[PDB]
């Protein structure tokens, strides 16, 4: 929860780093049927027993069809897992008002492009977030998230939040750089 | 007079509260946040999740590219709704705008043609911000004098309405009254202030008395004066000179929001008279400032409830919600039920209400138990005609009265109504385990009628058994004396009357015989022991701290005598102790009434006995069922309740010494549990109900399981035991009344008897209290003046503990001059002592919650100051000056 | 409220006329609601 | 984050909502999660009928019964499954 | 639903010259932001019009395009400014 925006995820360390190549994907067979599976340390591993790796991609417009399939379900039905991807182009649209959060592109067709197709992702966020109503039990309820942008993404945000918690700076609120408020003097020749 | 008190007020803290059973939305909690750790708002719509459906289902699929969007999605979230209700908390008073302040100038001149005003603003803002007080202070006035605003003018009478005195004019009287009456208003009404503001710049200059931001409505003063030039410029002068120290300002000084509950406040510094002031401020910074701790909302839910339930509640600490809770709490409890009876029957309507909620009991016809015993004529025909004569009707009205007469604090103590018995033949035993029976059924209610049961056996014993009866009196005659630690036994040598029943025998050092063992007692007449040991309840003792942790009222270390056992430890579903004790109960009286048969007649015949005992085993069984299985819960929710606060027993009819503490007031000693000759037919008790009920009862626990049902068997649905809905609002309706007929008393206890009350001043309560005309007031001006203020304070009726008989009442006369609270051992009213009064007492109990104590504070200290419109002497002359 | 700098504005018995008020705003008045859910472990009857 | 652990329901039924939902999300997305319910009566048939095999009770509700009425399920046999031709491209997404 | 506004000025002069910001940096704003004026994103296309190249989507293409129109919109189109004032005395007090 609390989807902060001027934080950008970091890896952590302990995570094999994969990069991933056609060599990594064969077959095994288990009751006379032949399913996909990885080669990651020469054992065979089945795409759900996936337990610590970051998947480098980087073309990101040659894989057949399977390791779509296979980088999917592991990146679901496994426990900790990263597929990161550092050449992909897209427009951030940031905003934070929760009746206007429609953002609809399925992480397929995210995948599955031609390594330049430049699309638009959108960008919640809360880290404001009030308090909750004196009513509720107890949030029980998932709210995973996906895609994280792995870069500065904030350049054309002026001011975040505006409340005050207690009558106090919030303790992660912005105001404007003293950049765009400076007014010098103009340079009579040609104005500049 | 009447006999039902429905009587109520709004100014005690209690809350109002309503339910809903409503779980499809929300539509309950409304409003705007005001800081990010605002805690009561609306509701804020949430991400647009999606459906993430992954079943666990025994081989089921892949579906694999469909999911995994770039939207956020949710968890699994399985659907039962676990029972979901709503409470909703209304407190009680609301806003106003205006000041409407108390005190307020006025003035009036001197001059009859005055010069001219000159003044003319141009921008609107000074005309909006001082062109009416430079109207009241105006040029060429005379005297601007201090004075009451209407509504208090008003509240002058001036006439006698509440002193019935013939008096010649006016005198002290009007003054009293109208002392009284404008305390009991500023006592009421609640009000917090809400004002509008402008936005004034800097126009306002050089006048630093004068804030930015001004309250709409304005006022007058002299500070709004000095700016303009007028009436003398030596007058601006002055005031300024006289002021420069102080420190003034007007419109809004600050803003902080509280942290007890994050709301927004404003402190402002409008002109008021200080009272008005006062009472605005404290009313509200009292509003904000009431915590109640989570678990105790929590503990209270629960109390009211099933035992066996997992209850969950909104999850924040320390919500604002008026609290139910005092420090004095069963100190006011038993000053009201000592002195106004009638509310046992309040107690005992509500209570007899969530039992019959559960229809335990629906009454069939035809009861079997005369059914049969009819139609065989092969047994002694008395048996008849007696059991014949013995089964009255019934209406389960009377069932579900005598079952919650179980809990509520007796007060009056019972006597039996009907009593038949056959002097000579041996049928009278059945008499005796009617007895018995109902004594295994309701311990507690035989708590008090030993007194009577004790002689009633005796007698029957005496005419059906003589070597151990008249031996039994030789040695342990009829009363214990404990005189210091051993038993002294005191006879009655003397058949003049042996069979009385008004002895009040279970307060003050006499104890009734037959019960305490002394192991001697057996082994010296038996079948008396072997009675007596039949009878003693021989149960359990529970705590009831499940109250004790809800801040209900009652004394420490409390307990309860939970009649029954229960049925299900572990899963087990045992075999229901209370039958076994039912049973070899019956089996051995009939095994004596057999014997008895076999002393005297012998040429009459013996099978009906058995018969019948076989018919009465076979039909107790799935009556004591429906008793161990469903009423067990019942009690002990209902030993829970707020209601019942004194325990009936500690089980062992050895020393029990029903509760003693009483309400002296000086001389005069009201009881609580009033012993001496006096009742109430609503309490007078019969016994054949027992008879009845094991007859033709059909318990809606055996045809829940199909045990005893009609035609069909079973239906399968669950015995049901009330909600924690619907007992909420009573039980808080209930506390509240009580809580409001004291305060009358002690608002009324305030300006009379003029020794009780001395809270910090002592001074200008004695200016009131002049005007009573002497240091004794008479009843009937009491009585009138409790009628006059009851009438003023809320609605309804109650009345002054009057005390019952049989068939006339009589109104005690009240006067409750200091009283105090003490225990009497020995019809003796002892004096105060530390660690075994609960040390609370300690002193006449505050019978008046602390708010309304500093809001009457206020009306003095304002009404007792520089507006006593009252001096003294004066000197007639002549003369040309 | 009390003086500038004297007691109490309730000892002098004097009356004073300028004294500072509270306010509150709008809405302070919002009732509340809290609401509770139900489940019972150990039916009253039971077993096959 | 639970990583070994196996939840062991000593009885069915009596559990509000927390845990039922807090359970089927902890068998999702847990590493070696087990909920081990030995106390419950079910009734199996078995079959190999792949066009006739149901999936009668989803796990949702064998948390939610009253601990003394035997469900009935449908368990599902493959072990002879044959070696399909040489020509099928191996699956890519298993059954669980 | 947020906290109402509490700003009543009396002199026209407030208002004329501080409402509409006052109004934009309200309270319980969340983020303010830059973005071009319209205009601007009407220069936006978005398809191709001036790069006759098939591709799959947008790529690079557009914004291209895009700069070329603005940039030529900017070569053109000589614009002097004229505006009107007030009389402003001392009312705007404090704010230098």
């Amino acid at each position: 929860a609390k989807f902060d925006v001027y934080e950008t995820l970091t890896i952590p360390t302990d995570v094999k780093t994969i990069v991933l190549t056609m060599q990594h994907i064969s077959t095994q067979t288990q009751n006379n049927m032949v399913y996909y599976v990885f080669l990651i340390d020469g054992v065979k591993i089945l795409a759900e027993d996936i337990k610590n790796v970051n998947f480098q991609i980087d073309i990101t417009g040659i894989w057949p069809e399977y390791v779509i399939t296979l980088l999917l379900r592991a990146i679901n039905n496994g426990f900790n897992t990263y597929v990161s991807m550092p050449n992909i182009l897209y427009k951030p649209t940031i905003t934070a008002d929760v009746r206007q959060f429609m953002n609809t592109t399925k992480a397929e067709t995210l995948l599955i492009s031609n390594k330049s197709i430049v699309h638009e992702i959108m960008f919640f966020d809360n880290a404001l977030q009030p308090k909750m109503s004196s009513d509720t039990l107890a949030l029980s309820e998932a709210v995973y998230r996906t895609i994280w942008n792995s870069s500065i993404i904030t350049q054309r945000i002026s001011a975040r939040g505006l409340m005050n918690l207690e009558d106090a700076r919030p303790p992660e609120a912005k105001i404007s750089h003293q950049s765009e408020l400076d007014m010098g003097k103009i340079d009579e020749t040609s104005g500049e | 007079g009447g006999s039902s008190i429905t009587y109520t007020s709004d100014t005690t803290g209690n809350p109002r509260i309503t339910n809903a059973r409503t779980n499809n939305d929300e539509t309950h909690a409304t409003g705007p946040i005001e800081d990010l750790n605002s805690t009561s708002h609306g509701r804020e719509p949430e991400i647009e999740s999606f459906a993430d459906r992954a079943e666990l289902a025994m081989m089921i699929q892949g579906m694999t590219v469909g999911a995994l969007t770039v939207q956020p999605m949710r968890s699994i979230r399985s659907t039962f709704a676990n029972l979901a209700n709503v409470l909703i908390f209304h407190d009680v008073f609301t806003t106003e705008d205006k000041p409407s302040a108390f005190i307020e100038y006025h003035s009036d001149e001197m001059i009859v043609n005055m010069p001219k005003q000159t003044y003319n603003p141009i921008d609107n803002l000074a005309k909006i911000l001082y062109l009416p007080s430079l109207e009241k202070f105006k040029y060429g006035t005379g005297i601007v004098q201090l004075n009451y605003s209407p509504h208090i003018s008003k509240l002058y009478q001036n006439t006698n309405n509440i002193i019935n005195t013939i008096t010649d004019g006016i005198t002290y009287a009007n003054r009293t009254e109208f002392f009284i009456r404008v305390m009991v208003l500023m006592m009421m009404d609640r009000k917090i202030l809400t004002m509008e503001f402008y936005d004034v710049d800097t126009s306002a200059i050089s006048n630093t008395a004068i804030l930015p931001t001004i309250p709409t409505t304005t006022g007058v003063s002299p500070l709004l004066r000095i700016d303009t030039r007028t009436e003398p410029i030596w007058y601006n002068d002055a005031i300024k000179t006289l002021i420069t120290n102080l420190t003034i300002q007007y419109g809004k000084i600050k803003t902080v929001l509280d942290a007890n509950a994050v709301k927004r406040y404003s402190v402002v510094g409008y002109p008021i008279d200080q009272y008005r002031a006062y009472l605005y401020n404290h009313n509200l910074l009292e509003y904000l400032g009431k915590k109640v701790k989570r678990e105790d909302i929590m503990s209270l839910i629960k109390a009211l409830s099933y035992e066996f339930d997992l209850i969950t509640i909104s999850d924040l600490e320390y919500q604002n919600i008026p609290k139910w809770f005092s420090d004095n709490d069963l100190s006011r409890f038993i000053f009201s039920i000592c002195m106004f009876p009638d509310i046992v029957r309040q107690f005992h309507a509500l209570n007899i209400d969530y039992f019959s909620q559960a229809n335990v009991f629906t009454v069939k016809s035809e009861n079997a138990i005369v059914k049969m015993l009819n139609s065989n004529q092969n047994m002694e025909p008395t048996i008849i005609n007696w059991f014949l004569f013995r089964i009255c009707a019934i209406d389960k009205t009377v069932i579900d009265d005598y079952f919650s007469l179980e809990m509520t604090p007796i007060i009056m103590r019972p006597k039996l109504y009907d009593f038949d018995m056959k002097r000579g033949e041996p049928v009278s035993l059945l008499y005796i385990l009617e007895l018995i029976l109902f004594s295994i059924m309701f311990p507690n209610v035989t708590q008090h009628m030993l007194g009577q049961i004790q002689a009633r056996i005796l007698y029957i014993s005496m005419y059906a058994f003589r070597q151990e009866y008249l031996k039994f009196i030789t040695k342990f005659g009829f009363y214990y004396k404990i005189v210091n630690g051993r038993k002294e036994y005191i006879q009655v040598t003397n058949q003049n009357e042996r069979m009385t029943e008004n002895n009040d025998v279970l307060t003050g050092n006499l104890y009734p015989s037959l019960f305490t063992d002394d192991p001697t007692l057996s082994a010296i007449a038996p079948t008396l022991a072997k009675i007596a040991r039949l009878m003693k309840p021989t149960t359990s003792l529970t705590p009831d701290d499940r109250a004790i942790a809800a801040k209900f009222p009652r004394f420490k270390d409390s307990a309860h005598l939970n009649p029954y056992s229960s049925l299900n430890i572990g899963g087990r579903t045992q075999h229901s102790v209370t039958y076994t004790r039912m049973y070899d109960a019956i089996e051995e009286m009939f095994n004596l009434i057999l014997r008895a048969f076999a002393s005297s007649f012998a040429q009459r015949p013996r099978a009906g006995v058995t018969q019948l005992k076989s018919l009465l085993t076979q039909l107790a069984d799935p009556l004591c069922l429906a008793l161990d299985g469903h009423v067990y819960h019942l009690y002990n929710v209902m030993a829970n309740m707020m209601q019942n606060f004194i325990p009936n027993t500690d089980g062992q009819f050895h020393s029990f010494r029903a509760c003693s503490y009483a309400v002296k007031d000086g001389g005069n000693i009201y009881r609580v549990v009033q012993n001496g000759d006096e009742l109430n037919e609503s309490l007078l008790i019969d016994t054949a109900i027992v008879w009845g009920l094991l007859g033709n009862t059909d318990s809606s626990y055996g045809n829940a399981i199909g045990a005893t049902g009609t035609a069909n068997v079973p239906t399968k649905v669950q015995p049901v035991i009330p909600t924690p809905d619907n007992f909420i609002t009573p039980t808080i309706h209930l506390k509240t009344s009580i809580d409001a007929i004291c305060s009358v008393e002690g608002i009324l206890l305030l300006i009379l008897s003029r020794q009780t009350t001395i809270p910090g001043y002592e001074d200008e309560l004695n200016k009131l209290r002049t005007g009573i005309s002497q240091p004794k007031v008479t009843e009937r001006q009491y009585r009138r003046a409790r009628e006059s203020i009851k009438n003023m304070l809320g609605s309804g009726d109650y009345n002054v503990a009057p005390l019952h008989f049989l068939l006339h009442t009589e109104h005690r006369s009240t006067k409750l001059s200091k009283p105090l609270i003490r225990r009497v051992l020995d019809n003796v009213v002892q004096p105060y002592v530390a660690n075994l009064d609960p040390a609370e007492f300690e002193n006449t109990p505050q019978l008046i919650e602390n708010s309304n104590m500093t809001r009457l504070q206020i009306a003095l200290k304002m009404l007792t100051g520089d507006m006593d419109d009252i001096v003294k002497g004066l000197i007639l002359h002549k003369r040309a000056c | 409220p009390i003086y500038t700098s004297g007691l109490q504005k309730m000892q002098s018995s004097k009356v004073s006329m300028a004294n500072v008020v509270l306010s509150a705003g709008s809405d302070v008045i919002r009732q509340a609601a809290i609401k509770y859910n139900v489940v019972r472990t150990q039916e009253i009857i039971l077993f096959e």
